[PDB]
């Protein structure tokens, strides 16, 4: 009788989270041409952190 | 416009300012300030009429 803001049923058992963290690795791997290593560096720690 | 120490530890960050190494990149923050960015604005289109 109450509406509800519900969400997906497939966010609620985490699994997008495993995309998310495919493409990050794959974004890891990547270089940045135009920038220096240490910008990468310091991005991919970043990213490590989490 | 924009601050100039909010854009500026940007730029530092980004050129990762070695301490003990000269470099020709502390040169790069010669004259940022306003009051030159408004002279070379009202020098340029004036002359562009003129």
């Amino acid at each position: 009788g109450v509406l509800n803001q519900v969400l997906n049923d497939n966010i609620r058992n985490g699994h997008v989270v495993n995309q998310l963290m495919e493409a990050l690795m794959q974004l890891s791997r990547q270089q940045f041409p135009t920038m220096p290593v240490d910008y990468k560096r310091s991005i991919q720690r970043g990213i490590l952190l989490l | 416009l924009v601050s100039t120490e909010a854009q500026i530890q940007k730029m530092s960050q980004d050129l990762q300012l070695e301490a003990l190494t000269i470099q020709s990149e502390t040169q790069f923050l010669t004259g940022i300030n306003s009051q030159a960015a408004n002279d070379c604005f009202k020098t340029l289109i004036a002359a562009m009429l003129s």
